[PDB]
């Protein structure tokens, strides 16, 4: 999957979201889409705006949440 | 020098926009960083024949 292995910097997010992802230590979008809404919300310094932006960008780029990855290194 | 007869220096642009030279520089650097961000300008990257 060409868009599963792309770097996380392609998410066109803000500096707050970027440092939140850096703290979460997930550099791949394929590994990042395995999280859930409650887990994303419970993280500190991450409001509804970041969730809305990431959902919009995933929908624009043909991606969604709630899916699982199998045999993903 | 885009879509005009000649280009304007950074100081004249700051004077016209009522914005300090350093703030103009920072806004230009932010714009350049945003353009360097991926998922955009793919044809611009493709415009290299090497």
């Amino acid at each position: 999957d060409p868009i599963l292995l792309r770097p996380v910097d392609d998410l066109e997010l803000t500096v707050r979201s970027a440092n939140c992802l850096k703290a979460e230590a997930i550099h791949y979008i394929g590994d990042l889409v395995q999280r859930t809404e409650v887990e994303l919300l419970k993280t500190p310094n991450l409001g509804k705006k970041s969730l809305t932006e990431i959902k919009d960008v995933l929908a624009s780029r043909g991606l969604s949440l709630g899916m699982r990855l199998e045999n993903w290194p | 020098g885009i879509d005009m007869n000649t280009d304007y220096t950074l100081e004249e642009v700051g004077k016209q926009f009522d914005v300090t030279r350093e703030r103009i520089r920072q806004i230009e650097a932010k714009a350049l960083r945003k353009l360097r961000h991926p998922s955009r300008s793919e044809v611009l990257r493709s415009f290299l024949d090497d």
